[PDB]
């Protein structure tokens, strides 16, 4: 569970910095 | 293996600085310095904005000793189990590592912080070396967030 929850948070963080 | 050495130096310094509150470089010092500063800004933000989730995840891991610290490797592997790799996931894993590191200091298990940093570094460098090299390493990390 924990690694999947970190992946979800990380994708939100990635989208925040990656969006044009 | 300079990529392992540089990554360990950055990640270990962040986890230990976060745990102790005391700020403590070799080859590629200029890049590593910007990476650590980037990690302070982004990682402190990650821990603050996701503090409640991190608290629950930490409680779920139930870390009471050094033996409980040998289970995080499988958790760190799980972050990339869907085949997706990106800087957001990488910085989130390191931020949660610093969160565990603070916990380890609070329960007087400071000696476990270095094996924890070595384990985070190993998963990144061992399983994602190709991606990290294609993304230009820690220079690419600094550039991606460009705080
Ligand atoms: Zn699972």
């Amino acid at each position: 569970q924990v690694g999947r929850q970190l992946a979800i948070i990380g994708d939100d963080i990635n989208r925040r910095y990656d969006s044009e | 293996d300079e990529l392992y050495r540089q990554s360990l130096e950055i990640i270990s310094r962040y986890l230990r600085e976060q745990a102790t509150g005391a700020k403590d470089m070799g080859r590629s010092g200029a890049t590593s310095r910007k990476a650590l500063e980037t990690l302070r800004r982004v990682g402190d933000g990650v821990q603050r904005n996701h503090e409640t989730a991190f608290q629950g995840m930490l409680r779920k891991l139930d870390i009471k000793n050094e033996d409980d610290v040998k289970s995080l490797s499988r958790v760190m592997i799980h972050v990339f189990s869907d085949g997706v790799t990106n800087w957001g996931r990488i910085v989130t894993l390191i931020s949660f590592g610093a969160f565990v590191a603070k916990h380890l200091k609070t329960i007087n298990q400071e000696s476990c912080i270095e094996p924890l940093a070595e384990s985070i570094t190993d998963v990144l460098v061992r399983t994602k070396r190709d991606w990290l090299v294609k993304q230009r390493g820690w220079d690419g990390f600094v550039e991606f967030f460009h705080v």
